[PDB]
């Protein structure tokens, strides 16, 4: 237990690839901005500038939550990681 | 000297004719 | 401290511009020139305090100083004391580069220089300030 | 010229 | 048609897969759960913005460029998709 | 020296909220310095945007979504609230 | 004045004399100041009566920088809005964390 | 007598949290300020405000510093902060690469 | 004159950020980051000096180079 | 020497720059060596960055730039780095770091 | 419509670093990116300098105190170097 998963890390890391399906990315982006403007239209590049940051931004929190979670002397990361760095951040 | 210089020296001490005509009524009194 | 002093020094500046430019008006109207004089003892004592030098320089008082020191388009020099007071001035501060460029300075320097009304003491202390302000530009 | 010549640092004691 | 409830389309694999690329080796089940409210919170901070500025160009279409003015807003320059 | 500030205006906003509180001379300067702050922020994201729709002009409608774009929801609310009754009653008369 | 003309205590003239010497657009229109203004007026206004309100329950009759401080952290809109300045002589709140409260 | 280790701790953390005042020394602050601005310009004046800006935002910046620190050490479940815990805080907040 | 910030005055910094035990190298870490941050801050601020051609650094400096990093400062005239 | 680039010995466009520090309500006048000063200091950073994107490019035996290649540029140089830490690039992917 | 683009731009700097390499479409929208982010920023810094000082004129002083200010050291340094030399090059010519 530990090694295909160390493999699949190594795997994921040689590659720039989008990790989140493409299509449940848009429907979540459309029914979020359901709420602001009634019946929106979107361009292609936009969604994919969206997912882009998301999971920039996502690959970053986890960076920052495994290192809290090194720090606690684990392995495994916890929701009260997230909160700290989400905390340290500033992040509201 | 050179030259850019030499105008940052007019420009320090200028050419004289902001006080030339000075000169020249002080010499006719 | 340094604010108050440079905010004290602006309104010194306005008070010898305000000064200068009535005793313009009164040699102009025919009166002799008195405000100067009048404002020569703060100003003296101001520029005598080697610490207000670095604040002076950032107000560039010197402005100032040289239109004091401009001859009225009446062709009259201004008082010897005034001279006399703003040459030592001059002598009493670190001059820079800089500082003349802010003030043009040099040019009624090289003024009271040619001058033959200038008093021959103020003349050599002249030539001497505007051989040491040449110093730096060529080395 | 005449002013240009006025001594500097570098020139000859 | 109504959009409800799509957020469970981030799957569980694909959170895996994104803390894998972020370097996780053993994960919490409460994680996933903790993640989608983080993103939630995160692209309605966004869209907000990319929203009102496609609105004040009184336009009906959210193109790329106001997606990226949302973003530089944020601190968030995004090299690519055009700036 | 004539300097400007916000020190006068600051004081009547006060006396009209509070009338007996007083306000010490570091906070009246604390307070030009965040009114300065809140203009800067404010004319930047106006200009950003009307150089974005390409317009010469900063009208009341760059001011309101810039308002909208930096202040939160209640408070946006509250001043583009503020802001449409004042700009009705100055143009309502002349 | 245009601030009368607006009902308004903050000055519209100086305020687009402002904008117009910032080098922010060609021209400036005339319902962006006053918009501008009432806004600024409306969030010192805020800001002042929650300073104010500290002040009292200080029982102070006199704003000082603690009570701006504590206004600001206070409440939720403003400290985020105002979430990177520093206040000279401000403070901080009073905050004890649990784990280090004695048993 | 003698107090329990940490009731003066308690005791000095509410004294501090109420007041306000500089915690540093103003001249060994300045002759800080002015050693390290040696190393720039020669000859250099600060005003004294500037100076008390410096001392204003330093203090205040450390003080949101070691509030992330303490963070952290109660997160790793301690009471006392070590070193580790402020770079692991620096790190976090993207201060150290 | 970094032997200046005495253990106290961390220790004091330390009790208004609400820290109740403090390591031996607490001291030492905190006087490199301090160092660090006012290196940098002195340097914009000597930048800004520098462009003004002043024979002091001003609050007006010291306000700009906090504004660059981020550190908006109220009550010096900002 | 017509183009002002040439004069200045540039790749970039010095009167584009012109153009648009004009046109774009920066300040009510312009120099004529700042256009000059910003274009060489814009070359000179895309010789800079495009220098370490050719190493990168040619560690992995490509001959074409990615994205990837800018990212591993950017996030290996440690002054790059620092100038562009808040910044994301698309398709850029991430250093093998574990 | 004729949209404008550094690209042909970084093909000669390219050409000029690394001649046998070449970037793909994607990459050239990153430069231009950039390039477009990196003007942005001095001109705003230069800006705000002019403004600070009370000027309405944007020098190459203003712009290399931008550069001193937005580059790290050994950066800056060469950037000035570089900009120092070619605003030289461009008086003397």
């Amino acid at each position: 237990p530990g090694t295909v998963a160390l493999r699949e890390i190594r795997r994921y890391q040689k590659s720039t690839e989008l990790l989140i399906r493409k299509l449940p990315f848009q429907r979540l982006v459309r029914e979020i901005a359901q709420d602001f403007k009634t019946d929106l239209r979107f361009q292609s590049a936009a969604i994919g500038a969206l997912q882009e940051a998301s999971e920039a931004y996502l690959v970053g929190l986890f960076e920052d939550t495994n290192l809290c979670a090194i720090h606690a002397k684990r392995v495994t990361i916890m929701p009260k990681d997230i909160q700290l760095a989400r905390r340290i951040r500033g992040e509201r | 000297l050179q030259g850019e210089q030499y105008q940052e020296i007019i420009e320090i001490f200028g050419d004289g004719t902001d006080y030339q005509w000075t000169l020249d009524a002080e010499e006719e009194m | 401290l340094e604010q108050m002093q440079d905010e004290l020094i602006q309104q010194l500046k306005l008070q010898m511009e305000e000064s200068a430019i009535r005793d313009a008006n009164n040699i102009e109207q025919g009166k002799p020139a008195i405000f100067k004089l009048k404002l020569l003892p703060k100003v003296k004592d101001i520029l005598l305090r080697a610490n207000l030098a670095d604040s002076i320089l950032d107000n560039n008082l010197l402005a100032s100083v040289r239109l004091w020191l401009e001859p009225l388009p009446d062709a009259s020099l201004p008082a010897y004391q005034i001279q006399k007071v703003l040459f030592d001035a001059i002598k009493s501060l670190p001059i820079k580069t800089s500082h003349l460029r802010e003030s043009g300075l040099g040019k009624v320097m090289v003024f009271y220089q040619k001058s033959k009304r200038v008093e021959p003491n103020l003349k050599r202390t002249a030539e001497k300030l505007i051989s040491d302000w040449t110093r730096p530009i060529m080395g | 010229p005449q002013r240009l010549l006025i001594p500097t640092v570098d020139d000859p004691g | 048609k109504v959009l409800r409830d799509n957020i469970q389309g981030i799957t569980k694999p694909a959170i895996r897969r994104l803390a894998r690329r972020g370097g996780v080796k053993r994960i919490s089940g409460l994680i996933y759960e903790e993640t989608r409210g983080v993103l939630k919170v995160f692209l309605e901070n966004v869209i907000r913005d990319a929203v009102t500025y496609t609105e004040h160009a009184k336009r009906k279409t959210v193109t790329a460029m106001d997606v990226v003015y949302a973003l530089k807003r944020q601190g968030r320059t995004l090299y690519g998709f055009g700036g | 020296s004539r300097k400007e500030s916000y020190s006068i205006y600051v004081y009547k906003v006060l006396k009209q909220v509070h009338p007996d509180t007083g306000i010490s001379s570091k906070a009246m300067g604390i307070m030009n310095s965040f009114v300065n702050d809140i203009f800067e922020r404010i004319a930047g994201e106006a200009s950003r945007l009307a150089h974005y729709n390409k317009r010469s002009t900063i009208t009341s409608r760059e001011i309101q979504t810039a308002v909208r774009l930096l202040l939160p929801g209640e408070l946006a609310k509250h001043a583009v609230s503020e802001g449409t009754k004042a700009v009705t009653k100055y143009t309502s008369a002349k | 004045t245009r601030s009368s003309r607006a009902g308004l205590q903050f000055p519209v003239g100086r305020v687009h004399r402002l904008l117009r010497k910032g080098n922010y657009s060609e021209r400036v229109g005339a319902g962006a100041p006053v918009y501008l203004a009432a806004v600024l007026e409306y969030l010192t206004a805020e800001i002042l009566e929650l300073a104010g309100n500290a002040a009292r329950d200080n029982k102070k009759t006199r704003i000082i920088p603690r009570h701006l401080q504590l206004a600001i952290r206070n409440d939720e809109e403003l400290n985020k809005l105002l979430g990177r300045v520093t206040i000279a002589q401000g403070g901080v709140l009073p905050n004890i964390q649990a784990v280090l409260l004695p048993k």
